[PDB]
């Protein structure tokens, strides 16, 4: 959510309803967003995961609203977007088969990744669970680095 | 004259003073 | 990383714009205050953007008001 | 047993202590993280935290995962990531060890390599060239805030501390030079006690002084030279022998 300008439009009718919901979103991140000194690494890391998850969260409520609720209309999404309380590029990925779920989109970039290869949140958990047995081991991960995915969900 | 050109604050009357005294006097 | 790129005519008429309102202004005001400089003092730190910027509303820009 | 629960954590942490010890010198050194502009005086003091393994030790993401390594952080007492974290959470044993055999000789049961040579003070974690398994326990009047104990006193409540973290091969107490050396099973138990107790208190509740074991300065535990005494460097040296029997026997 940027800052409102004169070049700012104005959110049209039906944003009224939703303010509250993302409201809260906003609130968390400010939450999220102060010097928790965590000496800990992987402790730090998990703080920056709440603000991934939470930012996944909102911009995947602006999606349930437009597509699988079908509640707001075009224009208020449009400019949602605009302002950027949801990520739009998320939202595409999101709209696109095998992606219905998905954590972010840094865990689908197969140039970052030192393998050319995608986050292994987006292996089905069940196919994890086979190799493992395969191996003899458990599922030897629980959430990737880029962000706090124990499994991204594709099932 | 130098340090009358410089004058940040120079020809006025205490317009933005008397804002503060009103913010303060509230 | 965003290179900051403008159409020439549009860019000069913006300036223009600018450039007379900037005058304008400057035949209003009786008295112009400056900004003191530096702006900041060596024991108050860079301010968060998040904690005192992005709350408080910005003021109207300069632009002369057309028909 | 450890193995029946999972880790409880050491301390949350809000509870865990800060970077930023002690003030020695006038400013703090960004990129070191140390002080400066002054050395004034020793920088070591005694450990708020101890390893209670009982009370402690269990299970962690590692114990799922085969994880290799034993928590620094446990062995310290402090591990502020209990049944989360992946580094393990018991006191090493025969099968772990046996288990991780392979890579502890390169580095230690903390995951971390070892060096060409020990630290001047053998302080340091020991070095790949020996396999060492003693550790040498100075300061312990330091250890104990200048308690005028016996010997025997010393030497049991030196037992008593180090025998709970790890088999034991030997441990001998030496009056004439205030000193332990705490001859164990395995080199990744000495690894492990070695961090586990080191600026530790060897102070009890039953000790009048128990409220000053913050105060003082903890247990030095260093590594240990081989001793001079030829009495033992005999029994080191059958010992060598035998281990050779084995391994050349183990070739074929
Ligand atoms: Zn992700
Ligand atoms: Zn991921
Ligand atoms: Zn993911
Ligand atoms: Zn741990």
């Amino acid at each position: 959510p940027r800052i409102k300008t004169r070049r700012s439009k104005p959110a049209p009718d039906g944003f009224e309803k939703i303010k509250p919901t993302l409201t809260d979103f906003e609130i968390q991140l400010r939450d999220a967003q102060k010097d928790k000194s965590s000496k800990l690494a992987a402790k730090s890391n998990e703080q920056l995961w709440e603000i991934m998850q939470l930012h996944h969260q909102r911009s995947r409520y602006i999606y349930t609203l437009y597509y699988k609720r079908k509640a707001i209309s075009k224009d208020l999404y449009d400019w949602l977007i605009k302002e950027k309380y949801a990520d739009k590029l998320l939202i595409a990925k999101w709209r696109k088969t095998g992606y219905e779920k998905l954590c972010c989109l840094r865990c689908i970039q197969k140039n970052e990744t030192n393998n050319g290869s995608t986050c292994i949140c987006r292996v089905p958990r069940a196919q994890l669970e086979e190799e493992a047995r395969k191996k003899g081991t458990q599922v030897s991960f629980h959430q990737c680095v880029h962000c706090g995915c124990r499994g991204c969900a594709s099932t | 004259d130098w340090d009358s050109r410089k004058d940040r604050w120079y020809g006025y009357s205490g317009k933005e003073y008397n804002e503060l005294i009103s913010k303060w006097e509230r | 990383n965003e290179t900051p790129r403008v159409i020439e005519p549009v860019y000069t008429a913006q300036w223009s714009a600018t450039w007379i309102a900037m005058r304008r202004e400057k035949r209003d005001r009786t008295h112009f205050k400056r900004m003191r400089f530096p702006p900041f003092d060596d024991d108050e730190p860079p301010l968060s953007y998040e904690q005192h910027i992005e709350n408080i509303e910005p003021l109207d820009p300069i632009n002369l008001p057309l028909d | 047993s450890w193995r029946d629960k999972s880790a409880k954590v050491q301390v949350k942490e809000s509870e865990l202590p800060s970077s930023i010890p002690a003030q020695t010198g006038l400013t703090f050194n960004i990129w070191y993280n140390k002080w400066s502009q002054g050395f004034a005086g020793n920088t070591r003091f005694v450990s708020p935290f101890a390893l209670q393994p009982q009370l402690h030790s269990g299970k962690t993401r590692g114990d799922n995962d085969g994880q290799l390594f034993f928590c620094l952080f446990f062995a310290k007492g402090m591990c502020c990531l209990g049944p989360k974290c992946e580094y393990l959470h018991h006191i090493p044993d025969e099968e772990d060890i046996g288990k991780l055999a392979l890579r502890t000789e390169v580095l230690d049961c903390f995951g971390r390599e070892k060096f060409a040579d020990y630290r001047e003070d053998m302080g340091g974690i020991g070095s790949f060239r020996k396999k060492n398994k003693t550790l040498y326990v100075g300061g312990i009047d330091g250890a104990l805030n200048s308690k005028h104990l016996k010997p025997a006193q010393i030497e049991s409540r030196i037992r008593f501390v180090f025998s709970r973290l790890g088999d034991i091969d030997r441990i001998r107490y030496v009056e004439s030079k205030n000193c332990g050396f705490v001859k164990f099973k395995y080199q990744a138990n000495a690894e492990f006690a070695k961090e586990a107790m080191s600026n530790q208190t060897l102070l009890l509740p039953s000790d009048k002084e128990w409220d000053d074991r913050r105060e003082g300065t903890g247990l030095l535990v260093k590594w240990a030279n081989e001793d001079p005494d030829p009495a033992a460097q005999k029994r080191l040296q059958e010992e060598l022998k035998l281990e050779s029997l084995n391994m050349m026997v183990h070739l074929i």
